[PDB]
């Protein structure tokens, strides 16, 4: 289609949302597409009360506003929220008509077909778009890395999944859903910190702790080395004073949390770990292809920016898999933007308009044709 | 002779009926397996195009780096 | 091609190749027919041409078939073949009367007559088995070997849904709720079809009902009044297995099935035990298949392998088998033609149909 028209790319991730235009090697402006509402309505009357707050309006007053994920476990809770988000993005943030530019939506794996028919009908009736195509986030994330063979071990902010793909052959039967992700372990960290006497209730404090973890905490390649360093040295250990004047001392939690990411035995409950889930997912595939899947293990995801993660994955693969076979791990800095890059390259295709569902095809075949064409 | 014709015709009718029942099962299982095979093909077609594009950008990157950065930019 | 299953209570009519009937309506006549007769019962007195699977008034049956063609299906019968059904052990003159009516009154180009149990066997996809066909007026057990019904082994039981509805009326009146009129009969029939079930162990279920309210369920009348049903949920279907509740000196459906099996040759009984298929609307109660499995296992040898076949669509198995049969290419040679009738008479149906 026409090169001058840039198809809209919106990827509503768990912890973030990315927007941009085709032809760019990275997103331009990144803002989370999440809605933060007051705990009780009517408290803030007189300051311009609004039914919903999206973007900078919710981010600025985050300290007294609860953060809520509209998508929980890849399930939609209130369609009006994403209707409002799409309207605000098109008409205010971007100031473009969705009817004039194509729009590409992304869905989580194992989505029920009822929800697919529902959002198909929604944006075909309300917005009157000319075409619709849907692509899974994980497969685009793997393809943007630059290899079509491997397994995606993406531990999201709210949900964990393992998507084994063999030379473009996605395996929905092999995709495993696990309710053990960063949310549960972060809640556990906050719970033990509160039990320790350090209280953290405001969402601004939560984001401050998250930023401190992202910028300072690093994955422990060797637990005993960390114990020896902590017992012998205190250079790596620091005390941080919050902006509000509170004094807090952070001890072993800084490197116990990354240990909790890969070893959930700290909680003391008998449940399968994320590495065990990925191992079981790999076992479901054919025995012969396990060699080349291990040889092309790719790390990607919208919540994998933990420093030192690649060395830990190398250690775990060396411990589990045989060492006689070569292992290479490719973790680009823009692995978080891999799904965005996938959407961007798919948006810049003139030959792919045949794969796009035309308005004639949709009107003839109903919303269910999206289940046939889109994966 | 009418008795023998009756029993033979009844036998043939039940045999054709069960064959009619079985052919529907074979038709539906072959159809859904063909549907899954077409899913296997169309899903991997995108990966085929993406890896061909990656080969293309790798090739043009290499040829651009050649000739000493293309006469140094 | 048309398939018309004019059973005891309800007439199912439709086209061959379809997966279910297009028209279902009561087999009653006042000149009004079906729902028109049932709604307008104050004007004309109602009549059943079929009594226990046997036609008893052909002038009314002509009216029913005329309603089936020209009102329900809305087709000219002279343009379609018509597959009809008859109860087992039908008198041979009734076949002749049916053929005469079809060819002379309605001018069909072709027709056929089949046994209902054999059509149920076709619907279940079996070559050999025994069919327990329990309708609204009569119950039969028909052993079939390689598609051939064995007439000497067929047994008739005069027990069906109408008797169960009357017994439900009786026991509900014993509880206290009065149901006497034909208007109340449809209400009690709805209660039967909605709430009744077959208990796996009757005595233990009765003790549970006596000692707790776990089995009770409420029902709402069309008047808005609300009642409660207790052990009547499973006392009424139990009359199939214990006809003495109805004041009948007869065996149950399980014993009738076993006896009909034992009237057959010893070689085929293993196939009949393994392909006992249930048919008819009276077999639609929950739990009946497991109860029949238990009861026939109690009677049969331990070496035999009992299997009860109860499809969810078993209230239209006869029509489904007719639709299957009439659609086959192999069957098209088996139609009775108009010329065959004109040259041979109504006795042609005995030549061609089995």
């Amino acid at each position: 289609m026409d090169d001058d028209i840039a198809a809209l790319v919106v990827d509503n991730g768990s912890g973030m949302c990315k927007a941009g235009f085709a032809g760019d090697d990275a997103p331009r402006a990144v803002f989370p597409s999440i809605v933060g509402r007051p705990r009780h309505q009517g408290v803030m009357v007189g300051m311009g009360q609004k039914d919903s707050y999206v973007g900078d309006e919710a981010q600025s007053k985050r300290g007294i506003l609860t953060l809520k994920y509209p998508i929980e476990h890849g399930i939609v809770t209130n369609w009006d929220d994403m209707e409002k988000i799409w309207h605000h993005t098109f008409y205010n943030e971007l100031r473009v008509a969705p009817e004039e530019h194509p729009v590409l939506l992304t869905e989580a794996p194992l989505n029920p077909k009822a929800n697919r028919e529902k959002m198909t009908q929604i944006m075909f009736e309300t917005f009157n778009t000319p075409a619709m195509y849907v692509a899974i986030q994980a497969v685009l994330s793997l393809y943007a890395s630059g290899r079509t063979t491997g397994i995606v071990m993406d531990s999201g902010d709210g949900v964990t999944h393992t998507v084994p793909i063999y030379e473009g052959y996605a395996l929905p039967h092999a995709i495993l859903r696990l309710d053990l992700a960063g949310r549960d372990l972060t809640d556990y960290l906050m719970k033990i910190l509160t039990e320790r006497g350090y209280s953290f209730t405001t969402t601004a404090e939560r984001e401050i702790v998250r930023d401190i973890k992202e910028k300072l905490c690093y994955v422990a390649l060797d637990f005993e080395q960390e114990m020896a360093t902590a017992a012998s040295s205190s250079s790596l250990e620091k005390s941080y004073e919050l902006p509000d004047g509170q004094v807090i001392t952070i001890g072993n939690e800084r490197f116990r949390c990354p240990e909790a990411l890969f070893q959930p035995s700290f909680l003391g409950m008998e449940s399968c770990g994320i590495h065990e889930t990925t191992f079981n997912s790999i076992m479901k595939c054919d025995v012969d292809i396990r060699k080349d899947l291990y040889a092309n293990t790719v790390l990607s995801g919208g919540t994998t920016m933990y420093p030192g993660i690649a060395d830990r994955m190398q250690k775990e693969i060396t411990a589990l898999a045989p060492s006689t076979m070569k292992i290479k791990i490719i973790a680009p800095p823009e692995r978080k933007y891999s799904v965005w890059i996938g959407g961007s390259i798919l948006a810049s295709l003139s030959t792919f308009q045949q794969m796009w569902i035309s308005k004639q095809e949709y009107d003839e075949s109903g919303p269910s044709i999206v289940h046939r064409k889109c994966f | 002779q009418e008795r023998r014709w009756k029993v033979a015709a009844a036998k043939k009718l039940v045999r054709t009926v069960v064959r009619h029942h079985e052919e529907k099962q074979l038709r539906e299982e072959r159809g859904k397996k063909e549907e899954q095979s077409r899913l296997r093909r169309i899903a991997a077609s995108t990966a085929r195009e993406i890896e061909c594009f990656w080969s293309n950008i790798e090739q043009v990157v290499e040829i651009k780096l050649r000739v000493e950065l293309e006469e140094k930019r």
